[PDB]
RNA sequence: UAUCUGGUUGAUCCUGCCAGUAGUCAUAUGCUUGUCUCAAAGAUUAAGCCAUGCAUGUCUAAGUAUAAGCAAUUUAUACAGUGAAACUGCGAAUGGCUCAUUAAAUCAGUUAUCGUUUAUUUGAUAGUUCCUUUACUACAUGGUAUAACUGUGGUAAUUCUAGAGCUAAUACAUGCUUAAAAUCUCGACCCUUUGGAAGAGAUGUAUUUAUUAGAUAAAAAAUCAAUGUCUUCGGACUCUUUGAUGAUUCAUAAUAACUUUUCGAAUCGCAUGGCCUUGUGCUGGCGAUGGUUCAUUCAAAUUUCUGCCCUAUCAACUUUCGAUGGUAGGAUAGUGGCCUACCAUGGUUUCAACGGGUAACGGGGAAUAAGGGUUCGAUUCCGGAGAGGGAGCCUGAGAAACGGCUACCA
RNA sequence: GUCGGAUUUCCAACGGGGCCUUUCCUUCUGGCUAACCUUGAGCUUGGCGAACCAGGACUUUUACUUUGAAAAAAUUAGAGUGUUCAAAGCAGGCGUAUUGCUCGAAUAUAUUAGCAUGGAAUAAUAGAAUAGGACG
RNA sequence: ACCCACUCGGCACCUUACGAGAAAUCAAAGUCUUUGGGUUCUGGGGGGAGUAUGGUCGCAAGGCUGAAACUUAAAGGAAUUG
RNA sequence: GCCCGUCGCUAGUACCGAUUGAAUGGCUUAGUGAGGCCUCAGGAUCUGCUUAGAGAAGGGGGCAACUCCAUCUCAGAGCGGAGAAUUUGGACAAACUUGGUCAUUUAGAGGAACUAAAAGUCGUAACAAGGUUUCCGUAGGUGAACCUGCGGAAGGAUCAUU
RNA sequence: AUGAAA
């Protein structure tokens, strides 16, 4: 198996180490996940001391967090449009942490929608007095308000789906926002 | 396994062997206190360097 | 150091959300921690726009353990550095020493800027590299 | 070696049990418990090595079994249980009560006691955490957990029990001044009353520490152990108090002692 | 016990070697050998090959027994005594043998895990599991085999196994049953507009992500976006609370969700005790087993500083296709070129790198000595490696297992 | 001044601690306020922070050397012990031998390297000179 | 240009022997068992052998580095008397 | 007296050497590449639910056709669970073939040395001024020690010509 | 010019 130590490597002088031992199981790794999107494909796998290891595949629906709110919901997701490690990883549409992808953005639309009241793109006492109470932070900015217009929304996925089964991430705001949007329309 | 049991002579040959003086005095010695071996001789001179050397390396010192 | 976010990905302090709703006074936020052992973390890393995870006090690496002092010798290489260990070795033989040096390589901040025969303190941290395990905390030349 | 060990030979078997050298090359390894592997006495050879109360493993693994023996209020019908320091152990036959300390001369000793100095034990805390549901709470020497204790308990003191509960009857704070007794070195057995210590940050706190004959020495925090205030001891104490004489004036107790 | 002696000369003094002498847990051999005690012993060459026979199996009062096994319950109609075989649960990863590999590698002293796993023990620790949450559902408790066994048997042989008929569980797959408060949402309704509102769903534990708190060198002033406590609506404004660490995004708490759904006892032995609303009603002990988390303990894995024999008839080594670093990701139980994508060209060297040799495992130590030292250390103890050479992997907390499998080579 | 033990003023030496002689030998907040100028009649009410401590702070570098914590046993040296002596081993010894009593199983060594440590000779070691120099 | 006296640096000399060495001898070949001012290069009985091999330089002759197997009890230094 | 070398006999040790020499072990380019493991599919087989219409028994009801539900039966339909053989792609990578390279030994016609060995032949180079003073470096010559040329030294046979 | 071994 993939080992994971450094008496198969050369030593910093440029020497290269003798065969000392055979491979252990504690310097052991293991094959990358790869996954994918759509019909959700759960292996896992025994480690060291039990302690289960969800290995994620084919991951239709994850979890996704807008953080000036705190607020946590589940979406599906389009596939990746950018990652700073691998273009093929980009291209062959791969999840893995710090990931670059498209959400539907609508349960998070109608969710505003209930709680502030207030329109995107383009009765009763209790829920008026809660709008009116929460005005004044419907005011966001513009690219936010431009894909929520579109129903396309961007996110980061931020976990670590090979070793947990969970794409998480969390919507862009600001400044690493308007980072990846240059970065994607960079020609 | 078995922790090994210790074993030490409680004896010593000369370093130089034939020397007739100390032959004779140690022929003198199991002729008149009744001995068998050199090496019961060599035996006693043993211990008797053993204690020279500790009064000699106790002494030395204030 | 041009560009604090030269690297395709997008280089921050983790879970030090600056909430863009909020237009409040020092627009940007800091995370650091003092060091320890009498160490003082400098005015540069405070102010600093950099990032640098692996630094011992904006980042987080924690140093623990030995603590060493040496002379630069490389610089060569980005945010990582060589140092020189002059010492002498003991024979009780010929019951007298020699001299004896180990290049032990080292992890820098930004927080310095360190040209070669600069003299520097260290300390114990965790595997940066293969090559490395420590990082500077004071320096002593000029 | 691919796994836990499990068996322990005599001479990496620790010094102060007193194991000989000759009968069988093996020697009782201590099953996990409260305390170590080194600084333990296991119950083989506490009853088969110190009183003599039996001559073979098969009859001390007879008593254990039938449970004439008990520790810290509890049987504990194992046959290599670790006896660790301070600890109590109670035999109804002959109504008896052996305490594990230490002596001087660096060895588990065996201090006759009753039922109620049985009934209440010593313990240093290790360390102070906080719990799951916001519960503070302690951990000693000897393996005990304990919850909701007095905020004054901070670390390096000692606690005082009920032993037929893990609650309090009282604590014992650190600070200068105070009776100690020390655990590891060449100090094993003193007692010696903390006269000052000394911090060196980054670790290793050391302290300055001298017995009543004004003779002193300096220890390892993680080493002493604080047994109450200057006078009195909170129990008693064995053979010497914790004095460490010379040799020759050993040598001149003896032989009036003779 | 800081010792010398014989030998080049016709003789003498010297350098200089040879030989002598004493020792060795240093072996072999010869010749001889009456006794007591203690005891090394196929290491050196071949880690060369092995016939045969043993070396790990295992139960209590207490996981499962209709043995068509054996005594007898007669205190027991279901057994309730003992008890092969078999299912289950543990262990077989310790021990034992050798020293082949290995020259910054093992190892020795000395650090760290604020960078991780940890069965077992030991101390604490699961009022919150009805999911259109009102019939959707037994909780004095639910379903399914399958072994053993019965018999049919098939191969020359195998700890070979098929076919058919049963039956068990701490085996599998499932599964409800106990408080009180406290905030969010809705939100009936009054409608008030200072705005008051009945009633309903959530909250245990665990995983994953995001956020806040997790603290505190020193004292006063000007207002309000809208008075916020209560009002003399002149404003008195106090009250405030957070542990440890050398030091943390620590321990820990709370918001918002995620989970294909973790754990929250359908287990077992003794003794049988009390309340009467006189019901197999309600309550009750001493235990064993298992179980989520934390801590402990036996460990484990990486890791800081220093140290190794001979070689320059080895002076440059490393980097194609990882060598040195950085960023991101995968993998890991975890850091980290451990591996990949992109980028910088570095890293080691006469203070002997790199390559070669070693009848080289390292050490605690052994022989031997005035001092300095030299030689040895396979070998009882500590840490490593291996099971004929290599590679791979299941079960498991723990193996790259070999008295476990898979292939190749001999 | 005990009948060869131990004491005082001890003259002197021997090494140690402190003050001054141009000799700051880091000081700001503090509580101890300390040594308290604080004194009540001869034992009273109020001095300058390290002598205890948390910190802000400059803490220019080593080599050296002292002391300490720590270095698994066995081995080595070495205490006691009649295994019949001895090699050994860690046992044994004493009773009214019926209840039993009881000292032991010491101590030493532990290289280099690492941690703290008093010192400041020795050996190097940078300092403020077309003063970006310190107290301010 | 000579003479006298002094001086510093040289090439050396005559005599002693406090000192050294095995001795011849030596102003260092002294200040070394009363063993240490600093550093470099070389030697470890005689031969085999400055051979064989491997690099390296040279047109070549040859040079620099440079062993082993094997063999032997002496070879060698300085002096004394013949 | 002592001694040198060639030549001759006996025995040994090592060197050069045709043989694209031979072996043993390690590293390894390239090619083939088992075997498991991970992932894309596969689907025998077994198995739970939902209906699903009828050949027609049984009883309950117009008691006569007819009607209600269970029933031995079989398609047919989906809703699923487990699921071996086989299989794509990947990483780990044994083993074999071919080269290269590094070390450790080894065969060999013959050639040229060295050493040892009681009495072999040819001369007499050296030690005295050794009978041409010896030796050092270099070159040529010749059976052999050796001679000669050019320079150098005293270890010379001279420490010496006012 | 040479002069056998102990």
């Amino acid at each position: 198996g993939i080992s994971r130590d450094s008496r198969h490597k050369r030593s910093a002088t440029g020497a290269k180490r003798a065969q000392f031992r055979k491979k252990r199981k504690f310097e052991l790794g293991r094959q990358p996940a790869n996954t994918k999107i759509g019909a959700k494909r759960i292996h896992s796998v025994r480690t060291r001391g039990g302690n289960k290891k969800y290995r994620a595949l084919r991951i239709e629906t994850g979890n996704f967090s807008w953080a000036s709110e705190g607020i946590s919901k589940k979406t599906r997701i389009a596939g990746v449009v950018y990652h700073p490690s691998n273009n093929e990883l980009v291209r062959t549409n791969t999840l893995t942490k710090a990931a670059i992808v498209q959400i539907d953005a609508t349960p998070f639309r109608q969710w505003f929608e209930a709680h502030y009241g207030q329109t995107l793109g383009k009765k009763s006492k209790n829920a008026e007095r809660k709008w009116a109470a929460r005005a004044a932070s419907a005011k966001i900015e513009s690219s936010v308000e431009s894909q929520f217009s579109a129903g396309r929304l961007y996110a980061c996925i931020s976990s670590r789906p090979g070793q947990s089964g969970r794409c998480d991430g969390y919507i862009l705001e600001g400044e690493e926002l308007a980072f990846y949007l240059r970065r994607l329309t960079a020609k | 396994p078995r922790a090994p049991r210790t074993y030490s002579k409680t004896y010593s040959t000369p370093k130089r062997p034939y020397e007739s003086s100390r032959l004779d005095a140690e022929l003198k010695l199991a002729g008149e206190f009744g001995l068998k071996n050199k090496k019961e001789i060599y035996r006693i001179s043993f211990q008797l360097s053993k204690i020279r050397r500790a009064a000699r390396d106790l002494l030395t010192r204030d | 150091e041009l560009t604090v976010q030269s690297e395709r990905a997008f280089q921050k302090q983790p879970h030090i959300f600056n909430n863009p709703k909020v237009k409040t006074s020092k627009r940007t936020k800091r995370w650091y921690k003092n060091a320890g052992l009498g160490f003082k973390t400098p005015k540069t890393a405070i102010e600093g726009s950099y990032i640098d995870k692996k630094c011992p006090f904006t980042g987080l690496v924690s140093i623990r353990g030995k603590i060493l002092t040496g002379t630069v010798v490389s610089t060569k290489m980005h945010r990582t550095i060589v140092i020189r260990r002059a010492y002498l070795h003991y024979i009780p033989k010929y019951n007298r020493y020699e001299k004896r040096h180990k290049n032990v390589p080292v992890h820098v901040s930004p927080a310095f800027r360190v040209q070669v025969g600069d003299i520097v303190t260290v300390g114990q941290c965790r595997p940066i590299s293969k090559t490395v395990r420590f990082n500077v905390v004071k320096v002593s030349a000029a | 070696a691919r796994g836990p060990k499990k068996h322990l030979k005599r001479l990496a078997a620790p010094h102060h049990w007193l194991l000989d050298k000759l009968s069988g090359c093996y020697a009782p390894r201590p099953s996990a418990g409260p305390h170590k592997l080194r600084e333990s006495l296991p119950l083989i050879v506490f009853l088969r090595n110190r009183l003599k109360y039996a001559l073979n493993g098969r009859e001390v693994k007879a008593i254990l079994m039938q449970r004439h023996v008990k520790v810290d209020g509890k049987v504990r019908t194992d046959t290599t249980y670790p006896a660790g320091f301070m600890d109590v152990i109670t035999l109804d036959a002959t109504n008896e009560n052996f305490r594990l300390v230490y002596d001087v001369k660096g060895r588990f000793a065996v201090h006759r006691i009753t039922d109620e100095e049985a009934s209440y034990k010593l313990g240093k805390v290790k360390k102070v955490q906080l719990g799951k549901k916001g519960v503070p709470y302690v951990v000693t020497h000897d393996g005990r957990t304990i919850r909701y204790p007095d905020p004054n308990i901070k670390v390096n003191d000692t606690v005082k029990i009920d032993l037929a509960s893990g609650k309090i009857t009282d604590f014992i704070k650190f600070d200068a001044g105070k009776l100690v007794y020390v655990t590891g070195g060449r100090n094993l057995g003193r007692i010696g009353t903390i006269v000052h210590k000394e911090r060196h940050d980054g670790g290793f706190d050391l302290v300055h520490i001298k017995d009543s004959l004004d003779n002193t020495f300096v220890t390892r925090l993680n080493n002493v152990f604080v047994i109450g205030e200057q006078g009195k001891p909170y129990i008693s104490l064995p053979k010497g108090k914790g004095i460490k004489l010379s040799i020759a004036e050993e040598r001149d107790r003896r032989r009036a002692q003779q």
